[PDB]
């Protein structure tokens, strides 16, 4: 299949407190260690301000809302029980959705193809304090978004610390294994050795 | 076979002619659960609706509206839908689904329309040229009429420019129309534009209100998400029938399954890309796909010099629809004959019509194939074919069989070695004497050169072939006289 | 694309009844709404009887109310009008109107309609 | 199942009749081949139960009928090491005249001739002559004495035996031995795949279903 | 339209020649397996079975 | 118009191929007559004549 | 090396595909083939001096 993915042995970034502004370049591989839950969601957009539409993912105590509004975001967005002080302005929203959401790894990839925002998600157990463990994993899509605006960054958002690891993805090609009840089981990259050209 | 064959006569063998189809009957179609439920209701059964300064541009989107009850409310006026026709309305939707409504009095109800304008055209509400989408006035005698006049939908019949088609129209200042300013106070040339609708109840029924909801549909680079809803049958199982699922379709057989899909999934395929299996979405069940079978027509004859009968064979196919494989109610009941009757039989093959089956076995004389052979015996016969005559004859470590009697014979030998040697000339075959064709002809390039050098091969190999065969002596021999 | 040939005219006294008939021909599965004109003489085109080809209901003129029906035949794609009580007000040109765009009451002149060709009733 | 397209084909003549005889003519090929290679023999000759051949071993290589196949188990493991068909499109695989069984019995009837009879059967009649004579026949055409194989049939028996035995031994401990039957196979499985694989090619056209063409285009202008 | 019907007639015939020449390998193949039995039949002993 | 230039040179290329593995079909027919003729008239003495 | 011919030309599918395995398969038969002509026997042999 010719699609887009992640390359084998590339590199990622791994942050820590610490939540950039980082570009998005045609889709991102997110992946988040945690033992706390620290990590809330993302604020997504192009300029965001109050301009262009700029869309947001808050996870919370017991739900998930997904919004994209016109909005203001801070200069420093950052969610003892409470506190909330990512945004100040309600104006022109369009969408509203509600949903259900070192011990747990969340893999995550966001894309965008012909207006629709597809998510990517699987939690596995990992248990190691460096990086990420080895092996292998097949990752789901859950919920397609009917959205169908513009965005070239995001940023994500954290409340203890917690280690996140992004990574950005490339047009490639590769070949796939299916087992007898239809699930990836293992796969090559067609552009990582001459043994798997 | 005499019609296939070009010929009166045709010796005996196994030959084909057609094949044979089985049609789909019911043509099943299956929709999931449409079941979302638009705030509709309360902007088609409400006492105050919006305002004509205040007609909200709505989106209602992530369900699915139901038009079918609006053709059957029984209260409608002036149902007017521009671009598509109402009665395509629910099974085809378009993208941009905003909504309006308000109360619009039912004198001027008419002068809504694309290339138009009036008064409420002009300073109420305006819709464009080429229009995709409906609006929709009914009678709404009975709620908006309080006593001494309804007078809740002030309105605007005063403004300095002509409407922009779907403009918010939203304003308390007053309109402009001298020279002399107005000073807050009302004066001659004030011209305030907010007076009332008298929507009393002894108006008339043109002049009491008509209730307008307007359901515009334009097109932006945004995805859809308010349709109508669409209308499904049930499924019908081991059966050859056209069904069309949920964006897929086909036509094939269902029956039940046996793999176990995952929660996600909705159909299935196989090796080389075809689909195998579904899951209907309004019972979460998988379901094979099983295809409609199909297979080609063998006729069985011992000679037309010989007998009249004949032996036909439907391979691979079970040897139960086939009568009903066939159009055996449209044809002659010559051929019904062979569709159905007592000497019917089930091969390895297929379903055999016309032979009966014997236990013995004979020397194979009409291959069908998978073992079995057929004869004529004066009926046709069906029978497993004999290899031959069985020899045990006695071994023995100290006796040998040794011939005294000879037996001189010859056995014929026969090879072809040689063809009548054919070619053809390229050019006023493909063309015909035209300039125009043989100027495009050599205009397709050289292929002449390698059809007429090739087919000249094909004759000096031959002659190369009768050359090796025949000829391998020195000189001309001959026998004494 | 929608053709009509009437008939159903002619001439009767005062307490008979006339039978109209508007017959299709073409795009019949578009038509959706059959109303039926009439123009006294010095008076405008007006109307009188509504049908839903998808629904079946009547819209009804207030003043033939009570006397006047019509009814749907699609064996034949053609639709009645009956006209029992009748009285020499109704001395008119009648015409039968075909509409793919819905339905509307009161029937209106400058909508599209596919027209048909006259049959003149006359009563006394 | 296209009806326009059938009355389209009408006009590009008679292709039809000279595909469908080029493809039967492949089926008469292979029955005519398998029946050249293997019905050579005019009875079907038998192995005596009592298998005295002076010490020698065919115990692997002659049929089992304790199997229900009825078959030699060195061929079936012949058969167990080959391992690969679907029908739709028009395609279909019509089966063979000869099945297994009667190729296996002609293979019985065959070995059952040049042990029990010698090479008198593929010229005339089955002429009785014991194994051992035999071998001692076969030696006289290479130059070689009768004295020699019978003071010395013992160690020929058991020579021939422990060679018989590791042919079992060399084929199932060889993965790539049954190529030249495989090739075909998987020659003719990728010719079907790739027949399978050109029905989604739009060959110029808008999109590769016939009914996107129909529904979204004029029918003249459909045609091209 | 006579590029259709040219392109046609082109493909009709190399088709046909096709069928010619693969005919024409087995028949090349067959005269001289007659060739090897006029020469091992006819010039001397055949000492070879059938 | 490029279709057609795709449809001249792409049939000129079919029967290129089909004109190659049809000669490499009869250079292998006479490869197996040569194997059989050498690996006979070589490593041993025949009695075939011709 | 021009872009829409080859989106034509993968629109006509993959003819390429049987086309280059049967000019593969010349070579591969004609390695075959010399290997079943020349090379019989199992050592080498050399003249005396
Ligand atoms: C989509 O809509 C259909 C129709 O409303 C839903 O089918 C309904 O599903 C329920 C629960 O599976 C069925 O209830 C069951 O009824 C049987 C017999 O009455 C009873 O023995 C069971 O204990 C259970 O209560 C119901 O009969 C069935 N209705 C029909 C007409 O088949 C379907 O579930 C909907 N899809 C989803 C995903 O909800
Ligand atoms: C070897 O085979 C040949 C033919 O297969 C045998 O020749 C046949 O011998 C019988 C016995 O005499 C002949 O039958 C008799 O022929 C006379 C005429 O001379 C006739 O008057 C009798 O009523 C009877 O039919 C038979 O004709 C003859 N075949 C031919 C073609 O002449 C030969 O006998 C065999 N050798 C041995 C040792 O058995
Ligand atoms: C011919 O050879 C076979 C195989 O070597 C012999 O079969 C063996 O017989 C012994 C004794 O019955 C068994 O223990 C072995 O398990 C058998 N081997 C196999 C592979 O089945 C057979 O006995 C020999 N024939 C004669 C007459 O001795
Ligand atoms: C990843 O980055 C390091 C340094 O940042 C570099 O040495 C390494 O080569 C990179 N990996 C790849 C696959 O290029
Ligand atoms: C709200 O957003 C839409 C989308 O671009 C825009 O057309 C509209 O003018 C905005 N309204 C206001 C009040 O900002
Ligand atoms: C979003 O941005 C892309 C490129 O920056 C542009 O092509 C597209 O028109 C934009 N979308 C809107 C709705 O302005
Ligand atoms: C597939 O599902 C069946 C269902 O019981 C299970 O037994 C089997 O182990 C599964 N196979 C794999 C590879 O997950
Ligand atoms: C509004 O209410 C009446 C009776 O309360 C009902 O008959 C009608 O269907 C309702 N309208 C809609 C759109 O459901
Ligand atoms: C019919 O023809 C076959 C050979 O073609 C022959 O064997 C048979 O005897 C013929 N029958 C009659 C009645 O002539
Ligand atoms: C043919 O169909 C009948 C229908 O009941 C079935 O019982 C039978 O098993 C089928 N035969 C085969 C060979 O599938
Ligand atoms: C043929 O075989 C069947 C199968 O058992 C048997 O019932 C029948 O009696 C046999 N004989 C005849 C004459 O049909």
């Amino acid at each position: 299949t010719q699609d887009l993915f992640l390359p084998f042995f590339s590199n990622v970034t791994w942050f820590h407190f610490d939540n950039p502004v980082l570009p998005f370049n045609d889709g991102v591989y997110f992946a988040s260690t945690e033992k706390s839950n620290i990590i809330r969601g993302w604020i997504f957009g192009t300029t965001l301000d109050s301009k262009t539409q700029s869309l947001l993912i808050v996870n919370n105590a017991t739900n998930v809302v997904i919004k994209v509004c016109e909005f203001q975001f801070c200069n420093d967005p950052f969610l003892m029980e409470s506190e909330f002080r990512v945004y100040s302005s309600a104006n022109n929203c369009t969408f509203e959705y509600v949903s259900q959401p070192f011990k747990n790894l969340r893999e995550f990839v966001f894309k965008n193809i012909d207006g629709y925002f597809k998510i990517y998600s699987k939690h596995t157990p990992i248990n190691l304090v460096r990086d990420l463990p080895q092996g292998f994993s097949a990752l789901e899509p859950l919920v397609d978004l009917p959205i169908g605006i513009n965005i070239t960054r995001f940023q994500t958002l954290l409340a203890g610390a917690a280690a996140y690891y992004v990574g950005y993805l490339q047009p490639r090609t590769f070949l796939l294994k299916y087992n007898e009840n239809g699930t990836i089981t293992d796969a090559v990259d067609c552009a990582l050795d001459p043994l798997s050209e | 076979t005499k019609c296939t064959l070009k010929s009166f006569t045709v010796e005996k063998g196994i030959y084909q002619t057609s094949n044979f189809r089985v049609q789909p009957t019911e043509s099943i179609v299956r929709f999931p659960n449409i079941t979302n439920l638009c705030p509709f209701g309360e902007v088609f059964n409400a006492t105050r609706f919006a305002s004509v300064y205040a007609w909200n541009r709505k989106r209602i989107s992530n369900c699915v509206a139901d038009y079918s009850v609006l053709y059957n409310s029984a209260s409608f006026s002036t149902f007017k839908c521009y671009g598509v026709s109402p009665t395509k309305l629910n099974d085809l939707c378009f993208t941009n689904v905003y909504a309006d409504s308000f109360v619009i009095r039912g004198d001027e109800v008419r002068q809504i329309a694309p290339g138009q304008t009036g008064k409420i055209a002009d300073y109420n509400y305006k819709l464009p040229d080429d229009f995709t989408g409906c609006v929709i006035a009914w009678n709404s005698n009975n709620l908006d009429s309080k006593v001494g006049g309804n007078y809740n939908y002030l309105y605007r019949l005063f403004r300095k420019s002509n409407l922009k088609p779907f403009e918010r129209d939203i304003s308390t200042e007053i309109y402009q129309a001298g020279s002399t300013p107005c000073n807050g106070v009302e004066g001659f040339n004030c011209y305030f534009p907010l007076q009332s609708y008298g929507f009393q109840p002894t108006n008339g029924v043109g002049y009491q209100p008509y209730r307008v909801v307007v359901l515009s549909f334009e097109l932006l680079h945004a995805p859809a998400t308010v349709c109508g809803p669409k209308k499904s049958t049930n499924l019908v199982k081991n059966k050859c029938v056209n069904f069309n699922f949920n964006g897929l379709t086909g036509t094939g057989v269902l029956t039940e399954s046996n793999k176990k899909f995952l929660p996600f999934q909705q159909f299935g395929r196989d090796i080389a890309d075809t689909t195998d299996a579904v899951r209907d979405p309004q019972t979460l069940e998988i379901l094979d796909i099983t295809p409609c079978s199909f297979g080609g027509v063998s006729v069985i004859t011992p000679g037309t010099n010989t007998s009249n009968q004949v032996a036909v064979l439907y391979q691979d196919v079970n040897c139960t629809e086939v009568p009903v494989a066939i159009h055996a109610d449209q044809l002659t009941p010559t051929w019904r004959v062979y569709s159905t009757g007592s000497n019917v039989f089930q091969t390895r093959a297929g379903c055999l019509i016309g032979a009966e089956h014997v236990n013995n076995s004979y020397e194979c004389d009409i291959p069908i194939g998978a073992g079995i052979c057929a004869s004529y015996q004066t009926s046709i016969i069906a029978y497993t074919m004999s290899l031959g005559a069985e020899n045990s004859v006695a071994y023995s470590n100290n006796s040998i069989a040794i011939p005294t009697n000879f037996t001189i014979s010859v056995t014929t030998e026969i090879l072809p070695v040689s063809m009548t040697k054919t070619s053809v000339d390229c050019t006023m075959y493909i063309c015909g004497d035209s300039t125009e064709c043989s100027n495009l002809l050599l205009q397709y390039g050289s292929f002449c050169t390698q059809l007429n050098r090739a087919l000249t091969g094909i004759a000096v190999e031959q002659d190369k072939n009768t050359q090796e065969v025949f000829a391998q002596v020195k000189q001309i021999y001959k026998t004494p006289p | 694309q929608v053709q009509l040939v009437e008939s159903g005219g002619g001439s009767v006294q005062a307490g008979g009844s006339l039978r109209l008939s508007c017959a299709a021909s073409g795009s019949i599965s578009s038509i959706t709404y059959l109303g039926w004109f009439r123009q006294a003489p010095g008076k405008e085109r007006e109307g009188v009887a509504a049908l839903i080809t998808v629904n079946g209901h009547t819209y009804y003129a207030d003043s033939v109310k009570g006397r006047f029906t019509v009814s749907l035949d699609n064996a034949k794609n053609t639709v009645y009008l009956q006209m029992n009580s009748l009285k020499p007000e109704d001395t008119a040109l009648y015409y039968c109107a075909a509409a793919a765009w819905g339905y509307a009451w009161p029937l209106h002149q400058d909508d599209y309609w596919y027209w048909g060709q006259g049959t003149q009733v006359t009563v006394s | 199942d296209s009806t326009e397209c059938s009355n389209l084909l009408l006009q590009y003549g008679s292709f039809c009749t000279q595909l469908n005889r080029a493809l039967t003519g492949i089926a008469v090929e292979q029955d005519k081949n398998t029946q050249e290679v293997f019905a050579q023999v005019k009875q079907i000759y038998k192995t005596p139960p009592i298998k005295d051949f002076g010490g020698f071993n065919f115990s692997q290589i002659l049929p089992d009928p304790s199997k229900p196949s009825k078959r030699s188990p060195i061929e079936d493991l012949l058969f167990n090491k080959v391992t690969l068909a679907q029908k739709f499109n028009g395609l279909t695989v019509l089966p063979p005249l000869l099945t297994d069984e009667m190729i296996a019995q002609y293979t019985s009837a065959l070995l059952a001739g040049t042990i029990t009879s010698g090479w008198t059967f593929g010229a005339g009649p089955a002429l009785q002559i014991p194994f051992p004579m035999q071998m001692a026949y076969r030696f006289n055409g290479i130059g070689v004495t009768q004295n020699v194989l019978y003071e010395n049939q013992k160690l020929i028996a058991n020579q021939f035996n422990s060679a018989i035995g590791k042919i079992q031994d060399s084929l199932s401990s060889t993965p790539s031995a049954l190529g030249k039957l495989q090739d075909v196979v998987n020659q003719n499985a990728q010719a079907l795949n790739t027949l399978v694989k050109q029905l989604s090619s739009n060959f110029g056209a808008i999109s590769s279903v016939l009914n996107d063409i129909l529904s979204r285009l004029d029918p003249p202008e459909a045609e091209v | 339209q006579i590029d259709r019907l040219i392109t046609g007639r082109l493909q009709s015939l190399q088709t046909y020649v096709t069928q010619q020449l693969i005919r024409a390998a087995e028949i090349r193949a067959s005269a001289n397996l007659a060739a090897t039995k006029m020469s091992e039949c006819v010039l001397g002993q055949s000492k070879r079975v059938d």
